[PDB]
RNA sequence: GGUGAACUAUGCCUGAAUAGGGUGAAGCCAGAGGAAACUCUGGUGGAGGCUCGUAGCGGUUCUGACGUGCAAAUCGAUCGU
RNA sequence: CAAAUGAGAACUUUGAAGACUGAAGUGGGGAAAGGUUCCACGUCAACAGCAGUUGGACGUGGGUUAGUCGAUCCUAAGAG
RNA sequence: UAUGGAUUCUUCACGGUAACGUAACUGAAUGUGGAGACGUCGGCGCGAGCCCUGGGAGGAGUUAUCUUUUCUUCUUAACAGCUUAUCACCCCGGAAUUGGUUUAUCCGGAGAUGGGGUCUUAUGGCUGGAAGAGGCCAGCACCUUUGCUGGCUCCGGUGCGCUUGUGACGGCCCGUGAAAAUCCACAGGAAGGAAUAGUUUUCAUGCCAGGUCGUACUGAUAACCGCAGCAGGUCUCCAAGGUGAACAGCCUCUAGUUGAUAGAAUAAUGUAGAUAAGGGAAGUCGGCAAAAUAGAUCCGUAACUUCGGGAUAAGGAUUGGCUCUAAGGGUCGGGUACGAUCAACUUAGAACUGGUACGGACAAGGGGAAUCUGACUGUCUAAUUAAAACAUAGCAUUGCGAUGGUCAGAAAGUGAUGUUGACGCAAUG
C-alpha cells in the first residue's frame, strides 16, 4: 500500500537489502561450504507476509 | 536497437500517445543514442520523430 | 458593411522556377470563386488584380483565407503542382506559395 | 495580485520600504480596432503582495516611469 | 488448555452505488349536465416494499459445456430481481 | 509485408497495413493488498506449459523531496 | 513587533427612519447562541465542464467530378478588489369586483398588490494574477552547448442535450435520517486609559518559523487472494460522436492493445452456431431444446375482482425514401390597429415513388381456458433441493407495574431488554 507506516518501510528495507546474491569472493574462504544465498526471496515466489 | 523507452519518452515529451509518435525507420541509430528527454526534443524539433496525424472522424454524414 | 478585405497571394518563387501561370491562376480564381453559393455572381464584390508576381484579391462580401487556401490547392491538384508548391500565410492575408 | 488604479496610491505604495523589485510590462491592446494603444503595467512586488498599477496613455506611463526614483530596481520587460 | 468472524451468519457505526421506459395514487385547475343533491369530463401532478428493462445483486432450465476442467463450483445461453 | 538487431526471429524493435476494446473501455487514476514488481544498463543457464535477441526473469545500479496532500487532531459503534 | 490609519477638553466611532453599512471602532469572570451538523426521491430553475454550432486567423486531408469543404489550434489556475441572488428582511400604503402567483396552489389586515430599499455571495462578469505562461503557425543560424527571430492566440449562438454542483420547492415514514474536537458571536460590564499623551495587533503594511512519518509502481485475463503469469474473486472517480427512449446492442474519435504454441488438411464422432420440402408434438415422463411473438403509432380489449387491477389481456392495422403542407416561440412602439430578426424539434396530414419492401442489421412479450398450492414484495440449504419451505403484514394467546417479567454471569458494589414503562418489553402459535 502506498500509505505505509515506518514499521512497514523498516521491514521493506531489511528484506530489500537481504535480498542478494552470494559475494563472489566469500565462496573462496576456506573450509567453506556455502556455495549460494539459500534465503533468496521473489516478490513472487514466496510473501513475506507480514 | 530497442526504442520502447524513446517512443515512451516521445510521446509523453510531445503530449500525444504512443499510437501517433512516428519514429524515422532510418535514423535508428540515432534515435537509440536519444535516451534523455532533451534528446528526443532534439528529435521532435529536427523531424526524425513526427506526431501522426489524428484519424479523421468527419461528421459529414450526421450534419 | 463595406470594410475591403485585401488578401494577398506572393507568387513569386513559382513563377521564377518557371512552373506557374499567375494569370490564368487569377483567372481560375474569378471564373470558380461563387458568392451567395454560385459562380460568377460577383456583382462587383470581390476583384483579382494581377502585377504579374503578386495576385491580390480585394472583397466586401464573405470572403475568407481558408476559402483562398482551399481555392488554391483545388487549382494546384487540377495543375498537378501539389508536393511541390504549399500555401503558407507569412502574415494575416499575406499568402504565398513556397518551393523549397 | 491586487490591482492599483490611483497614481498617489501608487507613489505611496512606492515608498514603503518594503519594495525591492518593480517590473514594467509593455502591452499592445485594442481600443477600436483601428487604433490599437499600448498599455503599460508597473508591477510592483511587495514582501506580501503584487501590485500592478495600469496605464492606458503613453504620455503618464512615461512622466511615471520618470517620476520613479533610480533607487529601486526596475526590471523592463 | 488454547487460536480463529480476512470466508460466512447477524446486529451496530461511518461512507458509497443504482440507464431509459409503462402505469398513473393523493393534492390542485377548468368545464359540462342537473331544480336540487350530486354526477360526469378534460388537464395538472408524480405516489407505489408497482411494473418492462441496463449496471448491480442472485442462480431457473438446458439436468448444455467442462467434468485427470479456466476453475476443489467455472463457462455459455436462458433466467429472478 | 518489409527492414533492423542477432549465431538463430511467427513471437524483439521500427515502418506500413488490417483489426479490436468503443468513454458501466482492453483508456486515465486511486483504496485494500503486494513490496521495488518502477527506471536504466548488461544479459538468456533456469522461468514465461512453443520460441525468445523480449520480460513483472537473472546481474549491477538509480529512483519516492511537502507548513498547504494524508497521517498526526476529534469523536462514532466500540475498546479499555 | 513597529509604522501608518482609526479612536480623546462628550474618554472606549460614526451613518441610515429601518432592514443594515463602513477599513478600524476597549471588553474580564460568568452565561447563552450559531457554525461544525447531516436521509432519500421527484420535477423546476441557475451555473461549470462537455456536446453542438457561425464568422475569422493558422496547419493537415480529399480533389476523375463536387464540396466557401472534411479534421485539427484559437486556453486562462489558486488567490485580491469591485460587482452580480433566488430566498429572506425593511419603509410607504391599506386590499372583495379578492388579488399575486408556481410546472407543481400556496400567500395576504399577523398587512397582499404596487413603489422604494437592505442582505447572504452558491454562481456569474470585469480587472489584477496574465501572456511574460501554454498552444498553433512561419523562418534562421547547424560533428555546434542549441537557441533565437516574427505572426496569431479574436468575436459570437443555441438547447426538454449529458454529467456535476447549487437553489427554491414538493413527496415519504409507527423510519424523521451521528457525535466531538474546533471556530465565531452575543449578553454582562471587571479592569484600564485620556491633553503631550493613550487605546488595537478582530484596519493596512511589515518580521520569524512551521518538526515527524507516507509518497516509486501495479491495482489485475500477469505486480492482490485463489499452490500458477488460474476464463474465478476483489471497493471507487472521470466518461466523446452516430443510431436509438436509452452509461442497451451495433459502428467510430482520443487513449490502449493487437496478448492467448504454430503450420498443413478438411475424415468419422463431437462443442458452438444455422437451415430445412410435406406433416405439425405423431417424439418424450413432460413441448425438454428450438421456433413463433417482440419497438413505436392508431384501433379494440373478456371472465373475474379486494374496484386498485386483470391489461401490452385476447385480437387487428400501419411503419421506408423523397417533395411538400400545417400547428406549436423568444426579443421593440405610435400624440404622455399595422410589423422586424433568430436559433429549435415535436406532432399531424398530402401527393409521388419501389420486385408490397420498410422496429429492413441490432434490439425485441407467445397467448388463452382451467386445477393444486403459497396472498403479495422478500429469505435459505456457498458446492446436487429456491420450493408448496422460512419471513411477512394481519389475527390470537401468555407473562410482567420495576424489591418486576424474559434472559446473561464462577462471582461481583456485575449485567441485556433499558437513553425502556403496558399504544412497552418479553414468550409463543
Amino acid at each position: 500500500a502506498a500509505q505505509k507506516s515506518f514499521r512497514i518501510k523498516q521491514k521493506m528495507a531489511k528484506a530489500k537489502k537481504q535480498n542478494r546474491p552470494l559475494p563472489q569472493w566469500i565462496r573462496l574462504r576456506t573450509n567453506n561450504t556455502i556455495r549460494y544465498n539459500a534465503k533468496r526471496r521473489n516478490w513472487r515466489r514466496t510473501k513475506m507476509n507480514i | 536497437a530497442n526504442l520502447r523507452t524513446q517512443k515512451r519518452l516521445a510521446a509523453s515529451v510531445v503530449g500525444v500517445g504512443k499510437r501517433k509518435v512516428w519514429l524515422d525507420p532510418n535514423e535508428t541509430s540515432e534515435i537509440a543514442q536519444a535516451n534523455s528527454r532533451n534528446a528526443i526534443r532534439k528529435l521532435v524539433k529536427n523531424g526524425t520523430i513526427v506526431k501522426k496525424a489524428v484519424t479523421v472522424h468527419s461528421k459529414s454524414r450526421t450534419r | 458593411q463595406k470594410i475591403a478585405k485585401t488578401f494577398t497571394v506572393d507568387v513569386s518563387s513559382p513563377t521564377e522556377n518557371g512552373v506557374f501561370d499567375p494569370a490564368s491562376y487569377a483567372k481560375y480564381l474569378i471564373d470558380h470563386i461563387k458568392v451567395e453559393g454560385a459562380v460568377g455572381n460577383l456583382g462587383n464584390a470581390v476583384t483579382v488584380t494581377e502585377d504579374g508576381t503578386v495576385v491580390t484579391v480585394v472583397s466586401t462580401a464573405k470572403f475568407s483565407g481558408k476559402y483562398l487556401k482551399y481555392l488554391t490547392k483545388k487549382y494546384l491538384k487540377k495543375n498537378q503542382l501539389r508536393d511541390w508548391i504549399r500555401f503558407v500565410s507569412t502574415k494575416t492575408n499575406e499568402y504565398r506559395l513556397a518551393f523549397y | 495580485a491586487r490591482e492599483i488604479t490611483d497614481i498617489k496610491q501608487f507613489l505611496e505604495l512606492t515608498r514603503r520600504a518594503d519594495v525591492k523589485t518593480a517590473t514594467v510590462k509593455i502591452n499592445k491592446k485594442l481600443n477600436k480596432a483601428g487604433k490599437p494603444f499600448r498599455q503599460t503595467k508597473f508591477k510592483v512586488r511587495g514582501s506580501s503582495s503584487l501590485y500592478t498599477l495600469v496605464i492606458n496613455d503613453a504620455g503618464k506611463a512615461k512622466k511615471l516611469i520618470q517620476s520613479l526614483p533610480p533607487t529601486l530596481k526596475v526590471n523592463r520587460l
